[PDB]
């Protein structure tokens, strides 16, 4: 008869109505993602069409029953995410017109020409190509001519779009009660009717620029070693005290320095851990290492999953006869349906990555309790740093050992460890400052304090300071730098992975106490312990039903996120480093103009 | 899956109307602050158990 009532009314008949829309819907992208046909495409944009005309139908009965009428706070938690998700609170010739920019955008981002040097017969594509070029080519002049060439395609054929498409999207958070889009990205983070617990969107950027000035002396470290090392490889381009060129260092846009570990190894004499070649005496499949993997979760204290996934996944290359998007992912298609799709070639890294895929896998398995709108997890970097800790515990020489494939006489000194940590360094402290500035960069532009004549400039600025960095060829106001990444041209956030990382780090810690283990934590072999498979399903069952921040309290006794377990993780490193800059500089000096 | 005065014990009742959640008087269509009982099933080979 109350208020209260009809909304619980309302969505105990919404929960049921749209299950199987939204299973129709991931069922249909499954079968196209694996059988791509033009007749799988048609089938997929009408489930889309259909199921994103329910949900805003849904969205627009759903104004009433007004927020301060509701006491019941899973109730509120409800009714906000069915009235944000699907409004579409905007005039009439811009919506239509937002969407054919995205689109645009998503098209030329997938079609970049560069054609080589004025070379008819061939026009290298993303695909294995420059970037391939970029990821191992000793040559400057080869990289520079790909460096420059990659931005004058996608500069001034996306830079004026892009002023039109933050006013749109400006104009529509100000439609909405908001303050702008970087306010409306940021209010993810948010906890309200709870003391104690409380989060606000003011406090993320605090702690974010707190954690990196904590953070900042290791990676400065850090880059003073590496400047040294490209110093004896590359001769007579790095200047003795400033920035490092962007086109020489790691992949394309120098977000992972992975490639720069064969040049820059330290005292690399021994064999590698990599076991890649033993994996071929036993004759190993994707079968055996999937079955191996499950044992792990199983020996941890969780259970393995359902016949129907083995039945329905997709572990193998289908062949030439079939025509297949290749990349890992782990689909939870609903009514307990689970199933990965992810081809493996017996190695290393796809016994990793097994691992890594499971791990969602399960917390996709775990949570499937709680109502449809609150099925999905918690605050986004949970998803993603519950995956990397299992990952992080599964490489270990130690697991390796008991498994097998390691020779049992491969006995453990300082110098693997320096090696093992610092392959551990060149991907996962060395994104923080790119992630970091990028997503400043981007909410200043998002709230508008960088007017926009003055783009293109204070972005270089930004990036000659806080990571070190220098443009090799002077760029003006024609190009769009921050442009050519994947997630800038598809609206995507980019936060995600700088929480993503501290929490994982926090994770693994907590769980390394609760089975007694003692030394560094950087070598820990959870995979026998009940209590930590406890500690973890304690908080996985839960989903959008309590505060991010009562979870983190569960998991590991804390408040809010912090810095201290990387730093506990990367202390030898540290050490290490400290005593190896015996004689070189820390630092860089910003009014090093090589270019001129 | 939506009606007052839980069942009797053995008792039967075949008695499709529009439910009447709400403080309006509803006749026919139900539409806002109205619903109708009697949701379906639905039914696929690859459900799990
Ligand atoms: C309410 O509305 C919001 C926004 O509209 C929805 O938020 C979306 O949530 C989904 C679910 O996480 C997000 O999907 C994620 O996309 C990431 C980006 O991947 C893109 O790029 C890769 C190539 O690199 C493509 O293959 C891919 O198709 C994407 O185009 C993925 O990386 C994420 O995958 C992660 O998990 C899988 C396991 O499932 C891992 O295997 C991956 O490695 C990775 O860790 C994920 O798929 C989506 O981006 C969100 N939108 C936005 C705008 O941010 C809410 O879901 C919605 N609420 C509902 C529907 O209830
Ligand atoms: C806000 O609304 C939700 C939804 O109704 C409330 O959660 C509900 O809590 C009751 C118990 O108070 C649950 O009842 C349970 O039913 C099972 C049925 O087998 C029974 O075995 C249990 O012993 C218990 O009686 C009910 O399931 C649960 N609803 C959901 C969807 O899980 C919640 O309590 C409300 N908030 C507050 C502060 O009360
Ligand atoms: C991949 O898609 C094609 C095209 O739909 C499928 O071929 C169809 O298969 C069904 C039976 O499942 C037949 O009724 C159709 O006549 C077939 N059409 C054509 C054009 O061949 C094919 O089976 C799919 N392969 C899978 C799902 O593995
Ligand atoms: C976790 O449990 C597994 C299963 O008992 C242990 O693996 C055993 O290790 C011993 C030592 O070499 C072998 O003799 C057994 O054959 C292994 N069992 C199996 C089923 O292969 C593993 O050592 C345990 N890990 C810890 C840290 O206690
Ligand atoms: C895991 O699979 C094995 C083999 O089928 C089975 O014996 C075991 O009970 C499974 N684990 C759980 C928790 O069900
Ligand atoms: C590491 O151990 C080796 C001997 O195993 C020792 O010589 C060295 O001083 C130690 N410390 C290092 C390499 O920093």
């Amino acid at each position: 008869s109350t208020i209260e009532e009809q909304a619980k009314t309302f969505l105990d008949k919404f929960n049921h109505e749209a299950e199987d829309l939204f299973y129709q819907s991931s069922l249909a992208s499954w079968n196209y993602n694996t059988n791509i046909t033009e007749e799988n495409v048609q089938n997929m944009n009408n489930a889309g069409d259909k199921w994103s005309a329910f949900l805003k139908e849904q969205s627009t009965l759903a104004q009433m029953y007004p927020l301060q009428e509701i006491q019941n706070l899973t109730v509120k938690l409800q009714l906000q995410a069915l009235q944000q998700n699907g409004s579409s609170v905007l005039s009439e010739d811009k919506s239509k017109r937002l969407n054919t920019i995205l689109n645009t955008m998503s098209t030329i981002y997938s079609t970049g020409k560069v054609c080589n040097p004025d070379n008819p017969q061939e026009c290298l594509l993303l695909e294995p190509g420059l970037n391939e070029i970029m990821a191992n080519s000793l040559d400057y002049n080869e990289r520079l001519w790909a460096w420059e060439s990659w931005r004058s395609e996608v500069g001034k054929q996306l830079r004026p779009l892009y002023e039109e498409y933050v006013v749109l999207k400006n104009e529509m958070a100000r439609a909405n009660h908001y303050e702008d889009y970087g306010d409306y990205w940021r209010g993810d983070y948010e906890v309200n009717g709870v003391d104690g617990y409380d989060y606000s969107r003011g406090q993320l950027i605090e702690d974010v620029e707190h954690t990196f000035e904590e953070i900042k002396p290791l990676y400065e470290h850090l880059h003073a070693y590496v400047r040294a090392k490209l110093m004896n490889a590359y001769p007579s381009y790095i200047s003795p005290i400033g920035c490092l060129p962007a086109h020489l260092l790691g992949d394309m846009w120098g977000r992972f320095w992975t490639n720069l570990y064969s040049l820059t190894v330290p005292f690399g004499q021994k064999p590698n851990i990599d076991v890649t070649d033993a994996m071929v005496d036993q004759a190993w499949d994707a079968q055996r290492i999937f079955k191996e993997a499950e044992k792990f979760f199983v020996s941890v204290g969780l259970p393995n999953m359902t016949q129907g996934f083995w039945e329905n996944s997709m572990l193998t290359d289908p062949g030439n006869v079939q025509k297949a998007v290749c990349h890992p992912t782990a689909w939870d298609l609903g009514k307990g349906d689970f199933r990965i799709l992810m081809c493996t070639k017996v190695t290393m890294d796809d016994f990793l990555t097994a691992h890594h895929e499971m791990g969602h896998i399960q917390y996709d398995m775990a949570y499937a309790a709680q109502p449809f709108l609150l099925r999905n997890g918690a605050n986004e970097g949970f998803h993603e740093a519950v995956g990397e800790i299992m990952s992080l515990s599964a490489a270990t020489p130690k697991h390796l050992k008991s498994i097998g494939l390691l020779s049992p006489d491969f006995q453990e000194d300082n110098e693997t460890e320096i090696n093992f940590l610092l392959k551990q360094a060149l991907t996962i402290v060395g994104t923080l400052p790119f992630t970091y500035m990028l997503e400043k960069w981007r909410w200043m532009v998002f709230k508008g304090e960088i007017p926009k004549d003055q783009w293109m400039k204070k972005w270089w600025e930004m990036k000659r300071e806080i990571v070190g960095v220098v443009e090799p060829v002077p760029h003006d106001e024609t190009y769009c730098d921050p442009a050519s990444l994947f997630h800038v041209s598809n609206d995507y956030s980019f936060i995600r992975y700088y929480t993503r990382t501290l929490y994982q780090f926090q994770f693994q810690e907590a769980l390394c106490q609760a089975a007694k283990h003692e030394g560094p934590l950087h070598k820990c072999d959870i995979s026998n312990s009940t209590e930590a498979g406890q500690k973890l399903f304690n908080m996985l069952r839960l989903g959008k039903s309590e505060p991010w921040t009562l979870a983190l309290e569960n998991v590991v006794g804390a408040k809010n996120m912090n810095v201290r377990p990387l730093l506990n993780y990367f202390e030898p490193l540290f050490t290490w480093l400290k005593d190896q800059n015996k004689n070189s500089f820390v630092g860089w000096s910003t009014d090093w103009s090589p270019y001129a | 899956l939506l009606r007052k005065s839980k069942l009797k014990p053995f008792e039967r009742d075949i008695s499709t109307e529009i439910y009447q959640a709400g403080n309006k008087p509803c006749n026919g269509v139900a539409g806002p602050n109205c619903y109708s009982p009697l949701q379906s099933y639905g039914f696929r080979p690859t459900y799990g158990v």
